[PDB]
């Protein structure tokens, strides 16, 4: 059978974690808020030419239950980092997010990918450039991305994928 | 100044499950007490009744409420789309307990849950104001449509609602 990948979808609350995946899952944009608590979703791919079965957990914002994640991090595979550009806490956020998963995974070779959701709205707060450079001192690809006019959603969840491949 | 009784007859697929009734503080929320009542009487011309209880999470609570838009995300007060937490004086106690969803400080709308244990991580972030009086069991039986993320597998609506005299 082909591969399966657990990807897991992180990041602060309201960033475009269910909208990202739900724009994979369905091809289309969930424009309210439905803030989640636990979803998970399943997709074959084709990515480099290999058919791939993504297992993806959509995680909950809600920051009132960090202490919560730990088991999350142990079971999945790789990591999307998410973010909005014109929200510079979710920005913030990120080092909190990577450093958990290192720390619970006990380990400096997590494959992950940052990604700059919100990339169609004019309210740029994060630039590029902040963004690009953090990444680089992960030793990670950045991804920008809009939920809503679908650009980077394919290759976010793909190159978190090839991440995971470099990984084995 | 007696606090008010309202009730809702809750059904499930349509089919009878029974009538929960809840006391509403007005004596220390007034605001937001007069919020669900009118609501659960329907007298400004919209309200819960017909509305579903999305999110059912054994072991915590069901909420409800959303009557705007039936999917979670919607609802709406009597003073506005949204209005303030009036205060967080009374807790999350135990089951039974009436309190206002929201997303964030100031946001109350017409959402609600109702505690099925003591959720006391939730004290001042909610506005707690009200309690089950009578029918405890049916938000007992309301658990099983639910799991772990809260998506339910009957559909559970308030089929009617109103104030108690
Ligand atoms: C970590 C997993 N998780 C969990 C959680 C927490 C625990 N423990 C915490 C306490 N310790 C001591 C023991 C372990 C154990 N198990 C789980 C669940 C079962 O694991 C899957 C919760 C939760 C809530 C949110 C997101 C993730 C979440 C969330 C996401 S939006 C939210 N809260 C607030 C919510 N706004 C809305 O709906 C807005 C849209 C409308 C207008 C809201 O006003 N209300 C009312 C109050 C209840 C709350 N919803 C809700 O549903 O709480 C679920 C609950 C299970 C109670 C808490
Ligand atoms: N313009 C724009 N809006 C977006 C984008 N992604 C998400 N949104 C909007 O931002 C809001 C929150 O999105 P959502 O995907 O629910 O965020 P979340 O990270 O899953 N929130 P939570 O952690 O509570 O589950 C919604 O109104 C959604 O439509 C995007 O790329 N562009
Ligand atoms: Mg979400």
């Amino acid at each position: 059978s082909m591969t399966e990948y657990k990807l897991v979808v992180v990041g602060a609350g309201g960033v475009g974690k269910s909208a990202l995946t739900i724009q994979l899952i369905q091809n289309h944009f969930v424009d309210e808020y439905d803030p989640t608590i636990e979803d998970s979703y399943r997709k074959q791919v084709v990515i480099d030419g290999e058919t791939s079965l993504l297992d993806i957990l959509d995680t909950a914002g809600q920051e009132e239950y960090s202490a919560m994640r730990d088991q999350y991090m142990r079971t999945g595979e790789g990591f999307l980092l998410v973010f909005a550009i014109n929200n510079t806490k979710s920005f913030e956020d990120i080092h909190h997010y990577r450093e958990q998963i290192k720390r619970v995974k006990d380990s400096e070779d997590v494959p992950m990918v940052l990604v700059g959701n919100k990339s169609d709205l004019p309210s740029r707060t994060v630039d590029t450039k902040q963004a690009q450079d953090l990444a680089r001192s992960y030793g990670i690809p950045f991804i920008e991305t809009s939920a809503k006019t679908r650009q980077g959603v394919d290759d976010a969840f793909y190159t978190l994928v090839r991440e995971i491949r470099k990984h084995k | 100044m007696v606090n008010p009784t309202v009730f809702f007859d809750i059904a499930v697929d349509g089919e009878p499950l029974g009538r929960v009734s809840f006391e509403l503080f007005a004596d220390k929320v007034p605001k937001t007490a007069e919020n669900f009542r009118a609501l659960s009487t329907g007298e400004k011309g919209f309200g819960y009744k017909g509305s579903c209880f999305h999110r059912i999470i054994p072991g915590f609570m069901c909420q409800g409420g959303d009557f705007t838009r039936h999917n979670g995300t919607g609802g709406k007060s009597i003073y506005g789309e949204k209005f303030e937490d009036e205060n967080f004086i009374l807790k999350h106690t135990g089951p039974g307990i009436l309190s206002m969803a929201n997303a964030g400080p100031n946001t109350n709308g017409s959402q609600f849950f109702i505690c099925t244990a003591k959720t006391e991580w939730l004290d001042g972030k909610h506005v707690v104001f009200g309690k089950v009086k009578e029918g405890m069991n049916i938000v007992e039986a309301m658990e099983r449509f639910g799991s772990r993320n809260g998506k339910t597998s009957k559909k559970i609506t308030i089929a009617d609602c109103g104030q108690l005299e």
